[PDB]
Parts: C-alpha cells; sequence; structure tokens
RNA sequence: AACGAGGAAUUCCUAGUAAGCGCAAGUCAUCAGCUUGCGUUGAUUACGUCCCUGCCCUUCACAC
C-alpha cells in the first residue's frame, strides 16, 4: 500500500543546504537532535518538564510570564538558557546563552553517545529537590512539581557557573559536566550535592 | 521507596505559614485512600507529588 | 464538502483532486485490479473502496493510513454508501 | 472550609459521635438541622474513600 | 610492586580557602566571639580593660571577653593539622560579623598585639601580608553556610550532649564530606548559637570543658584518624 | 604552609588619615582638601548673600 | 597529563586527565568502544580511562616489570587489550574479568 | 498580469514586506537569498515556515522579502511572520481554499506567531 | 489561636 | 602607597519589568559636575496568604 503526496521533484530555484531538507522531514533541536526518543522518567515532572513539541533553537519570544502557570509550556531547553544569564554582565545577551547551549550539548554528545536532550531531561528530573524545610527551627513539607523544575534549573546553572569562574575552563565544559554527572545520578555534580543535604536536612526534622 | 499522590483539593483558610499550602492528595497506588500534606512551592489541583513518608499527617505550621 | 473529487482507474490506482483548482493532491494504490467504487463518511476520516480482485480496502483520509482490508468470495461490482448510518452495500459477482 | 480540613481518620470519629447522639433524643432533635448538614457534607466531601473501606462496623454505623 | 612517584621533593600543601569547596576539611567556627571596637583612639573592648565604658554602652561585662577567641586561634592555628593544610578557621562576632582566617596567617602570640589586630580588621575590612601577597584576614558575608562546602557534616560542642569519640566520629564519617565543628567561644551561655545551621550536637567529655582545650581536644582526634602526625 | 605575618597599624585611629610614605604627598594631598573645603564654604556663602 | 582536544579545533580542551605523575607516552582510543581511552605510562600500570568518568580509571591493569610504551586493542576481541613492555613480555589482558592479571 | 500578493509582518520597529507570486520557488531577503540571512544562529527560525508546510509548495511561487528597522531578533521574527502570511495569501487568492486552511492550521498549530503579530502593548496594574 | 476545623479535632 | 567586585545594617523591585548598550535634544521653571527623550538586547522569581507586621472597614423574591 503506497501514499503518493509529491509526483515531481522538489528543486527550488535558490539553492539550499540539504541538511536543510531533512530537517523539512523532522524538525530538530539546531537540526541536529530529535525529541522524539526523550521522555520524563519521574512520572510527576511530566507536564512541567515540556519537550513534546519540538523546536530548532531556543529562542522563541513567548510570553510566559503573563499567567501563573505558563512556565510550565515553556520548552525546557530555552528554561534553561534563560537561567545561564544572570550576573548582570550577562543580562540580555539570549544568543551567546544560545551559543552555549549549542556548544554544551556537542560537547555532551561527544563524551557521551547518548541524545543530549535526554541527558538534560534526565539531570533535571534527577536534581529536583523532593522535600524541603521552612522556618518556623525548621519545618519538614513537601515541594511542588513546579519549584521542583525552577530549583532544579537554578542549581545545575548555578553550579556550572562557579564551577568556572576562575578556572581554566569554559562555562559550555563545565555545564556539559554538571549535566553528565546529574544525569548519572554521581555525587560529583553540585546540583545533586545540594539537594541530597537539603532532602537529609528535611529528614532530620521531619 | 517513595510514594507518588495526586492533589485532588487545595483547602483554604486553613491559617497556615506565609508560603506553605495545605492540600489533600490521593495516592496513586490506592486511589481512595487520601492524606492531607504540606506544599512549599506554587501548587495547583492534578499535580503529583512525591512523598517520602507516607504515614505524617499534616498539622497547621502556623 | 465538495473540496475532492475521488476518481477510481481500471488499474487499481485512486486518484484525489481538489474540485476548486483541479489540482492532483493524493494517490492510494492498493488495488490491482480495476476499482469499481469509492466512498468517504461525512465526516471526512474513513474512506473505503472496492475492486474486482474482492478487497474492501478501508482508509483514514486524513492521517492517509491503511485501517483495514476485508476480502470477499466474489468480485464486487458496485457500492452505495449511507452516510448518515456509516453503512454501504456491495453487489458481488455472486 | 473547617470541615473539609479533617483528615478522613476524623470523620470516622465524627461518625461515630453522630451514632452517640442518636441515642440522645433530646440532642437530636434540639439541633437536628445543623446535625444534618454536617454529616450530608462530610459524605458527600470524601464519599470515594467512604465506599471503598470494607469495615463492617462502619456500615452498621451508618445504617 | 608499585612505582614510586616520579618526584620526591617535599611539596608545600595546598593553601585551603573558602574558594575551594571540594577538599575535605576540618572547619571550626568559633561562634559567640566577643570582639567589639569603641572610641575612648578605637579599642577592642576588653572585660577588664573597659569595665566602666562597657557600663556606658551597657552590655554585661562578663561577655566582654575577646581573649578566648585568641586563646583558640592559637591552639588551632598551631596545631599540626593546620600545619598539614586540612584546617580553616571562621569567626562569628557576637554583634553577627562573620571573619575568614586564613590558614597562612600567623597571629601576633601577646594579646595586647592581638587587640591592635583586630580593630584594624573591623574597620578596614581586610588585613594584609608584610609583603603585600595575600589578604590574611577577611570579612565575608553571612550566612556562614554558603562559604562551607557544599557537602559536609555540621556539629555543636554541648556539655549535655551524649560524649563521643572524636577519632571514632571521624572515621565513620565519609571521605568526600567534610567536618565543621561550631565552638562556643563565649565564658557562659545556652549552647543553641549554632542550633539553626547545625544538624545534631556532641559532646566531647563528662566534664566541662573551655573552647580552648576543647577545640584542641577535637584537632588532634582529626590528626589521629587521619594520620596527620 | 608558608607562614605570613600580617601587616597593621599600632594605635589605629580610622578617622585618622592614612600615613603616607611620602611627607610632601601627604602634604599637598593635606593641602587640596583644605582648598576644597573653603572654595565649597565661600561659594555658599557668596550664593547666600546674593539671595 | 593527558589531554583530549577537538579535532580541527585546538582553542578547546574538552577533557584533561592526570593518568599518572610519570610520563604518558601512550594514548589510544579503544577501536570498538569510544567512551573508553586506554593510557600507558612509565609507572608500568595501564590505565583505561573513561570520557565520561575521569577522575578515576574504569581499570587499572599492571604486572609489568619494566617500561610499557606499546599498546594495542584486538580488533572482533573489545575485551582483550594487548601490552608490550620493555621487559621483552608482551601481556594480554581481558576487561571483562577483574583484570590486574595478565591471561 | 502575473498573480501576485503582498503581506507585512510587524515586531517592535522592524517591518517586512514580503511579494509572493507565480514562480520557481526563488526565496530572497534583501536582494539577496535566503540562506545568507544572519545571524546565523536564529537562521532556522526564518527557516521555520518552509520546513513546517515543506518546499514542495514554495516551488511554484517567487517571494521577495524587504526589510527595515528593528534589530536582528525582531528583523528576523518579522521576516518569518511576513513569509507565512504571504503564503497563506497567496494560496487564497489564486490557490483552493482547501490548501489555505492546511497551511492556517499548520502555522497555527506550531505557532501563532507566524499569523498573528505579538504586540506586548502595557497593561498597568 | 486555633481555627475553625482545628478546635473541632482537638474536640 | 592603593587595590583584586566591596562587612554590619538598610532601601527598592513583578513583563517588554530588572539589568546591559549606544544615539540624539537642551524646548521661558530645573538641568550641562547634568537633565530629558529615542531605539536596541532582555531575564530569574512570585502572581498565593492573611501566619507575622502595618493600614482600613463592619458588627423586593428563593436560599442562608
Amino acid at each position: 500500500f503506497e501514499v503518493v503526496e509529491e509526483f515531481t521533484p522538489v528543486v527550488l530555484a535558490t539553492p539550499i543546504p540539504e541538511e536543510v531538507q531533512q530537517a523539512q522531514t523532522e524538525i530538530k533541536l539546531f537540526n541536529k537532535w530529535s525529541f522524539e526518543e526523550v521522555e520524563v522518567k519521574d512520572a510527576s515532572l511530566v507536564d512541567y518538564v515540556q519537550v513534546r513539541q519540538p523546536i530548532f533553537v531556543a529562542h522563541t519570544a513567548g510570553r510566559y510570564a503573563n499567567k501563573r502557570f505558563r512556565k510550565a509550556q515553556c520548552p525546557i531547553i530555552e528554561r534553561l538558557t534563560n537561567s545561564l544569564m544572570m550576573n548582570g554582565r550577562n543580562n540580555g545577551k539570549k544568543l551567546k546563552a544560545v551559543r552555549i547551549i549549542k556548544h554544551t550539548l556537542d560537547i555532551i554528545n561527544v563524551l557521551t553517545d547518548q541524545n543530549p536532550i535526554q541527558v538534560v531531561v534526565d539531570a533535571i528530573t534527577n536534581t529536583g529537590p523532593r522535600e524541603d524545610t521552612t522556618r518556623v527551627r525548621r519545618q519538614a513539607v513537601d515541594v511542588s512539581p513546579l519549584r521542583r523544575v525552577n530549583q532544579a534549573i537554578a542549581l545545575l546553572t548555578i553550579g556550572a557557573r562557579e564551577a568556572a569562574f576562575r578556572n581554566i575552563k569554559t562555562i559550555a565544559e563545565t555545564l556539559a559536566e554538571e549535566l553528565i554527572n546529574a544525569a548519572k545520578g554521581s555525587s560529583t555534580s553540585y546540583a545533586i550535592k545540594k539537594k541530597d543535604e537539603l532532602e537529609r536536612v528535611a529528614k532530620s526534622n521531619r | 521507596p517513595v510514594t507518588l499522590a495526586k492533589v485532588i483539593k487545595v483547602l483554604g483558610r486553613t491559617g497556615s505559614r506565609g508560603g506553605v499550602t495545605q492540600v489533600r492528595v490521593e495516592f496513586l497506588e490506592d486511589t481512595s485512600r487520601t492524606i492531607v500534606r504540606n506544599v512549599k512551592g506554587p501548587v495547583r489541583e492534578n499535580d503529583i507529588l512525591v512523598l517520602m513518608e507516607s504515614e505524617r499527617e499534616a498539622r497547621r505550621l502556623r | 464538502c465538495g473540496n475532492f473529487g475521488f476518481i477510481g482507474s481500471s488499474n487499481g490506482s485512486i486518484t484525489i483532486y481538489n474540485m476548486q483548482s483541479g489540482i492532483l493532491r493524493k494517490k492510494y494504490k492498493l488495488h490491482k485490479r480495476a476499482v469499481t467504487g469509492i466512498s468517504l463518511d461525512g465526516m471526512n476520516r474513513k474512506m473505503v473502496s472496492c475492486g474486482l480482485d474482492g478487497i474492501v480496502g478501508f482508509y483514514d483520509f486524513n492521517k492517509s493510513t491503511l485501517l483495514g482490508k476485508l476480502k470477499l468470495d466474489a468480485p464486487i461490482t458496485a457500492m452505495v454508501y449511507h452516510r448518515s448510518s456509516d453503512l454501504f452495500a456491495l453487489a458481488l459477482d455472486d | 472550609d473547617a470541615l473539609m480540613v479533617m483528615p478522613f481518620s476524623y470523620v470516622l470519629k465524627f461518625l461515630k459521635f453522630i451514632d452517640t447522639v442518636m441515642q440522645n433524643k433530646t440532642l437530636l432533635h434540639s439541633h437536628l438541622p445543623l446535625i444534618c448538614k454536617n454529616l450530608f457534607f462530610i459524605i458527600k466531601f470524601n464519599h470515594k474513600e467512604l465506599v471503598s473501606q470494607k469495615n463492617e462496623e462502619l456500615k452498621l454505623q451508618i445504617n | 610492586q608499585k612505582a614510586l612517584p616520579a618526584s620526591l621533593v617535599p611539596q608545600a600543601p595546598p593553601v585551603l580557602t573558602s574558594k575551594d569547596k571540594i577538599t575535605k576539611r576540618m572547619i571550626v567556627v568559633l561562634a559567640m566571639a566577643s570582639l567589639e571596637t569603641h572610641k575612648i583612639k578605637y579599642v577592642l573592648l576588653n572585660c577588664d580593660d573597659h569595665q566602666g565604658l562597657l557600663k556606658k554602652m551597657g552590655r554585661d561585662i562578663s561577655e566582654a571577653r575577646p581573649d578566648i577567641t585568641h586563646q583558640c586561634l592559637l591552639t588551632l592555628l598551631d596545631s599540626p593539622i593546620n600545619k598539614a593544610g586540612k584546617l580553616q578557621v571562621y569567626i562569628q562576632t557576637s554583634r553577627g560579623i562573620l571573619i575568614e582566617v586564613n590558614p597562612t596567617v600567623r597571629i601576633p602570640r601577646t594579646f595586647k598585639r592581638f587587640s591592635g589586630l583586630m580593630v584594624q580588621l573591623l574597620h578596614k575590612l581586610s588585613i594584609r601580608s608584610v609583603n603585600s601577597e595575600e589578604k590574611l584576614l577577611k570579612v565575608i558575608k553571612n550566612p556562614i553556610t554558603d562559604h562551607l562546602p557544599t557537602k559536609c557534616r555540621k556539629v555543636t560542642l554541648s556539655f549535655d550532649a551524649p560524649v563521643i569519640r572524636v577519632q571514632d566520629y571521624i572515621e565513620k564519617l565519609d571521605d568526600d564530606e567534610s567536618i565543621c565543628v561550631f565552638v562556643g567561644a563565649m565564658a557562659r551561655g545556652k549552647d543553641n548559637f549554632a542550633d539553626e545551621y547545625v544538624d545534631e550536637k556532641v559532646g566531647l567529655s563528662n566534664y566541662p570543658l573551655s573552647a580552648s582545650v576543647a577545640c584542641s581536644k577535637f584537632c588532634h582526634g582529626a590528626e589521629d584518624a587521619w594520620n596527620i602526625l | 604552609i608558608p607562614t605570613h605575618a600580617p601587616k597593621y597599624e599600632e594605635n589605629f585611629n580610622p578617622d585618622k588619615k592614612s600615613y603616607d610614605p611620602d611627607r610632601t604627598r601627604s602634604e599637598i594631598n593635606k593641602m587640596k582638601a583644605q582648598l576644597k573645603k573653603e572654595r565649597k564654604f565661600t561659594m555658599k556663602e557668596i550664593r547666600k548673600d546674593a539671595k | 597529563l593527558v589531554s583530549v582536544y577537538d579535532s580541527y579545533n585546538p582553542r578547546t580542551i574538552l577533557l584533561s586527565i592526570n593518568a599518572s605523575t610519570h610520563p604518558t607516552h601512550v594514548t589510544k582510543f579503544h577501536t570498538q568502544d569510544n567512551k573508553i581511552l586506554a593510557t600507558a605510562s612509565d609507572d608500568r600500570v595501564t590505565r583505561l580511562w573513561d570520557i565520561s568518568n575521569a577522575y578515576e580509571p574504569q581499570l587499572e591493569l599492571t604486572g609489568a616489570t619494566d617500561y610499557v610504551r606499546t599498546l594495542s586493542f584486538i580488533p572482533a576481541a573489545p575485551h582483550l587489550v594487548a601490552t608490550g613492555s620493555y621487559d621483552g613480555l608482551i601481556r594480554l589482558y581481558d576487561t571483562r574479568s577483574s583484570g590486574s592479571t595478565p591471561i | 498580469a502575473v498573480p501576485s500578493v503582498q503581506t507585512f509582518g510587524k515586531k517592535k520597529s522592524a517591518t517586512a514586506v514580503a511579494h509572493v507570486k507565480a514562480g520557481k520557488g526563488l526565496i530572497k531577503v534583501n536582494g539577496s537569498p535566503i540562506t545568507l540571512v544572519e545571524p546565523e544562529i536564529l537562521r532556522f527560525k526564518v527557516y521555520e515556515p518552509l520546513l513546517l508546510v515543506g518546499l514542495d509548495k514554495f516551488s511554484n511561487i517567487d517571494i521577495r522579502v524587504r526589510v527595515t528597522g528593528g534589530g536582528h531578533v525582531s528583523q528576523v521574527y518579522a521576516i518569518r511572520q511576513a513569509i507565512a502570511k504571504g503564503l497563506v495569501a497567496y494560496h487564497q487568492k489564486y490557490v483552493d481554499e482547501q490548501s489555505k486552511n492546511e497551511l492556517k492550521k499548520a502555522f497555527t498549530s506550531y505557532d501563532r506567531t507566524l499569523l498573528i503579530a505579538d504586540s506586548r502593548r502595557p497593561e498597568p496594574k | 489561636s486555633l481555627k475553625a476545623g482545628e478546635r473541632l479535632m482537638e474536640a
């Protein structure tokens, strides 16, 4: 059984690179990473780690600060890029953040052959603190999934930034290291250690 | 092992501390069972919380 | 809806044109013998075909997928599709 | 809003209290509308959990 | 037949600072340090030197003793563990000032010269070496928690708490993790200064211990635990 | 570890201005402050008198 | 020290490993598996590193009584590793097993 | 006369005018091919219409886009909006309305800003 | 002080 | 000599907002030791609560 939609070869008078045509076939992040095989391992984080809509580039110019929970619909890669630019000297420079994330995903694919978007999703899923403390001394309380996503992104980006503040390593490579380590779940990642300390302190005052 | 519970009701006029919300959650494993919990971040109905302990019952935190 | 026209060929291919512009849009190739009946439900979702080879093909018009195939004992000669009830009768050679 | 805050374990306690009130006929008729409003709201709010329980003693109390 | 290191020349161990957060460390936080300055020239307020003056500020002269903070710093910095580069000291003044003490500093041994340095430190907010190569004593921003290592055990010194073998405690502790000891340099007071940060409180001996003897007892246990010698 | 000594000035007075290696440098810096103070005060006085 | 650079991009350094204090004469990527990188040093131990985990070797082969300046991966046998030292002995190792002793 | 349509895309001060006509698949921006649009990192953004509906539809038309005002990013968004609106308008005028509906559905499903202007008008509170 | 519902649970 | 991003306390801030960047004009008061406009890039976190702190208000059906 065959269905035919194109009956003549398509050649455009303006030349287009073939890679752009394989992008016509499917939407991939930076025309290099596919969203099809990415799933959020933790059930709770689903509906707040948004990866179902594929995007070519992180830049979207969307309106996500309007309503209380619009941030859930923002693509997770774009949220990572937005969290990347802080400290004032980087404020407003989103293109540099996009380039840094592109280089970081390339590094992640290099070091580990896994899909870099899958590594990012695993890191965010793992490094979300599940139980936290509130000052009364301290008392243990639960954490909403949106707060888990926000704190996961904040911890990952802060660790990556601080690791390369005055070190020969650049922001891209240290971000790649942090993401890979968090995805593994090893204690090497700063975010995992911070999460474990938070949950331990919450357990102590349970 | 950690359990998962879906929020069914966001209680109001509970007198909880600022930023802490008292909610009622039903376990995914046993939909009938319900427990009242305290949540720190922004919470709405139909979102799932990871409960590390399933025996503690929430009390007002002032 | 009055937008699409379906043509069944004696060589088994079903071509779909647009009535407004007369531009060929889709081409279905399942039957190997002549297609003696084509019909589409009122919802423009499920499409049904029959041919002298005796098979009844069920297609998803919007997704362009083969939902199923049903084989009858004798060659099919004609089709009438009742859109309200989603029933269609086939005049077999037996 | 006060009744919704109670966990389910206290609803069984509440349902034992009302059962105790029923024997004392003087209290029952003194506050009959109030008892009805609170009881029906309790049953409606957590009906799903109440029906799930297989406690035979509970089934006799409601009867 | 494990081969030798390529170079056996003695190498000075690295100076451990707040910037480094991965290396194992034993941090001592001399909380409730009584270090205050006031013009008569500015002098570090002392329990005996300035009694009438402190009465005018209305603060009780029982808790006006920076010599206790001086005492602990001497034994901590002179301990072999510091000479091994596995110890850094923080000081939380009673007023709420946090001071970082670089392990390299060589504080004056006489108390009088010690007092002259603190009035410099609190006002200038930093102290530099005679050769002007590094900052030895620097005031830093609260809270202590951020400066501390990312993975780190916290304890306090409590007379009422159960008595524990300090050497045993460090052994059962992990390797990547570090240990912080909140020592109360205050002469007398409730042992709740660090309750907000700390997770558990331990005792070292059945008998009461001063701040100076306690921290010296703690560090010597770590040296045996880590074989610092 | 290397051992360095702290650098501090005995009888330190923060209100008192920092000691300067060169006496001429301090003397001119002493005086540029005086000229600025005097210039600002007289300018304030002449303006107020004019008003 | 073992340095891994992106080929054709000398400016960027992806990974830096301090394999040993002695010279590291041989550094060869495993042919079948991309993630694991082999290193042989004058320490006479031919550590097998992993790109993801650069802090500890995945496996640390030993048993050579002299300088090891030769390392080879056998095609179709990813588990096997061949090393030759100035002892005059060629030692073959099986990474699937515990290792550290030539088969 | 050659069948042609004109459309506008706008983003902040950036305004793009797209002219879409019968042709042979010639997409140009400011007199140069679309492949040379800068910045390169956002180039795929301006490719988004072409890829979402497929290059086959553009094989029978020529598009000329002229952009003025604004910065790089706003200019890119103006270009993509103008291209999408021009394609939809051309398929409306000189091709069946069924294809118009499919194009609108695809663009709205992916990103509604391709068709409707994204205007962040102030809202006092 | 105790709020409605919190008092009732105590009762 | 001074210094390597700035202690304690304290202030402000919710979307084209914080922050960065530059270009113009000097509009009878004010401003050039500067002031006002204009465009460009553009986020994190909340958008809930009366728990604490202040200010404020109260004591024509049916159903309650």
